[PDB]
RNA sequence: CGGGGAAUCAGGGUUCGAUUCCGGAGAGGGAGCCUGAGAAACGGCUACCACAUCCAAGGAAGGCAGCAGGCGCGCAAAUUACCCACUCCCGACCCGGGGAGGUAGUGACGAAAAAUAACAAUACAGGACUCUUUCGAGGCCCUGUAAUUGGAAUGAGUCCACUUUAAAUCCUUUAACGAGGAUCCAUUGGAGGGCAAGUCUGGUGCCAGCAGCCGCGGUAAUUCCAGCUCCAAUAGCGUAUAUU
């Protein structure tokens, strides 16, 4: 037990340390990647 | 000759030296020859007398078989932030 | 149930045999086809030739690649998988040569991480992998 | 066709359970008390009571008046108190039963050398026994395993042509006396 | 090939039995004979089939599923030794012959016994007991560990002599030399659970690999590979297959 509980924990400190957001990041760069737009120039208004 | 790894990928790392125990692929031009062959290695010790050093068999004959040579760089790393490091020399 | 006279023998027994025959450990024994379907024709080890050096890929969760052999035994000319046991041993392994090939340990069933395979190589051109491994004996050819 | 027999027997039996603590510590405890080299030998003793008790299994279950029990039986009893086992109080094939490992492990020369005072230590009866320095009557054993009988305890001696015995000192005395 | 029987096994049973004893069958395959009390005999004959030896090319000769030996097949199995002295058999026979048989050689098939160290004094380390608040000190206390010291006792070996024996060999019996562990040195598997014995140290880093099964490796690897320590059996111990 004490060994596995000690993955087990370790399990779950790895999940939580595995997890402009940056899926929107990525996003934004495959669409630049893909043609679609040139260059990203800045930020104008953020609500 | 030149020392690599006996893999099955296609880059080789050259070795620098011979192992007593990995089996390496002594890469040089010589004439060819048709694969299966016996192959010895033999050194000069002193005097004329040929020392044995290792053996095996012929592999295939190919110039495409590329050998790489690496060069580690090492280097102290004096500060560290998390994720982040500062390192010198 | 059951039937329980005392003149009911030969019921019992004809029963008995015929049920045996759903047994698969028995069937497996006497029905003859898997002494004619083994590879090694009911023998503890065979004796092949290598054909080829091949690399079969580990199961799912263990992610390695595991170094077997194709080589063709010489009693009936069949063709066969076996797993070079040991780390580093493949290299003493060379192209068409004499391998003393053995069970896996599972009795047909395939063992472990590689998949199908089920024979390991024992000897060497007539020399143990485990004395080539331990740096004991000398590979001829 | 030959002139020989093949007819032999295994006189131990290896227990079915490998490795469990209190079969391990019983053993040793046992190697330990009466000096012996291996397992081997604690299962064979363990393995000649087996057979004894088995033999007088079969004896019980047969009527009280059956011949055969009783030849049979009378026998063991016999082959057991002479040995030096059983007592001649309790000459009764169901007290047979109520028998242990040390009491054969009790017999062994080894532990009759230890006993009776011939040696001092059950490792130095052993090493007694195997070189030559131990009879029994007038015949010099040099196994440890001989099972000594109640007439032949009596008598167990120095094995006269010994250094510790009659005379003539061994190598070791004859090489030191000899250096000035 | 059948049986006597073998292994296992509470009771019931399951599996095996080519194999030294008994009965049967066959001498490469079939067939037919001679002689004799007894043979459809093959260390007898005649044919055909299949192999195969010597030729002067006209012909001649075969039969190791007897003992040794070879090829071949294979995962798989020994000497082209010695002798009729034992056991018995054959003959015209107190005499001759016997690869029947015996005897040595190869033999870790399997089986039985059984060495690789014993004692004493010191030197430490612990454990209890007594005296001491404790720290500490003692014992005619215990338990360990010591390439520590002392002596004695031995066998493996080399070698004589005898015995053994058909002549030998071996075992047994004697003289001679022969032992301080830093060798006359014990291995084979293992240390995640099942399953006994390490969350010890270094290397490789979901690679290489390990692992029967469950699983481990993705950086503090309890599982890989080494060292150290330790466990299991012990002159033996791993694996594969068949069967219980």
């Amino acid at each position: 037990h004490a060994y596995s509980e000690e993955r087990r924990s370790a399990r779950l400190h790895e999940k939580k340390e595995h997890s402009v957001d940056p899926k929107t990041r990525l996003l934004m760069y495959k669409m630049v990647n893909s043609g679609m737009l040139e260059t990203i120039t800045g930020c104008i208004s953020t609500g | 000759p030149l020392f690599s790894q006996h893999t099955a990928a296609d880059k080789h790392k050259l070795q620098r030296f011979l192992t007593a125990d990995m089996a390496l692929v002594a890469t040089v031009y010589a004439p060819i020859t048709f694969p299966p062959a016996s192959v010895l290695l033999f050194k000069q010790k002193s005097n004329g007398m040929h020392s044995l050093i290792a053996t095996g068999h012929l592999m295939s004959v190919d110039p495409d078989r590329m050998v790489i040579k690496r060069v580690v760089l090492s280097g102290h790393p004096f500060k560290i932030f998390t994720k982040m490091a500062v390192v010198r020399y | 149930g059951k039937c329980r006279g005392l003149r009911t023998a030969r019921k019992l027994r004809s029963h008995r045999r015929d049920q045996k025959w759903h047994d698969k450990q028995y069937k497996k024994a006497h029905l003859g086809t898997a002494l004619k379907a083994n590879p090694f024709g009911g023998a503890s080890h065979a004796k092949g030739i290598v054909l080829e050096k091949v690399g079969v890929e580990a199961k799912q969760p263990n992610s390695a690649i595991r170094k077997c052999v194709r080589v063709q035994l010489i009693k009936n000319g069949k063709k066969i998988t076996a797993f070079v046991p040991n780390d580093g041993c493949l290299n003493f392994i060379e192209e068409n040569d004499e391998v003393l090939v053995a069970g896996f340990g599972r009795k047909g069933h395939a063992v472990g991480d590689i998949p199908g395979v089920r024979f390991k190589v024992v000897k060497v051109a007539n020399v143990s992998l485990l004395a080539l491994y331990k740096g004991k004996k000398e590979r001829p050819r | 066709p030959v002139a020989r027999s093949w007819v032999c027997r295994k006189t131990y039996v290896t227990p079915r359970r490998p490795f469990e603590k209190s079969r391990l510590d019983q053993e040793l405890k046992l190697i330990g008390e009466y000096g012996l080299r291996n397992k081997r030998e604690v299962w064979r003793v363990k393995f000649t009571l087996a057979k004894i008790r088995k033999a007088a299994r079969e004896l019980l279950t047969l009527d009280e008046k059956d011949p055969r029990r009783l030849f049979e039986g009378n026998a063991l009893l016999r082959r057991l108190v002479r040995i030096g086992v059983l007592d001649e109080g309790k000459m009764k094939l169901d007290y047979i039963l109520g028998l242990k490992i040390e009491d054969f492990l009790e017999r062994r020369l080894q532990t009759q050398v230890f006993k009776l005072g011939l040696a001092k230590s059950i490792h130095h009866a052993r090493v007694l026994i195997r070189q030559r320095h131990i009879r029994v009557r007038k015949q010099v054993v040099n196994i440890p395993s001989f099972i000594v009988r109640l007439d032949s305890q009596k008598h167990i001696d120095f094995s006269l042509r010994s250094p510790y015995g009659g005379g003539r000192p061994g190598r070791v005395k004859r090489k030191n006396a000899k250096k000035g």
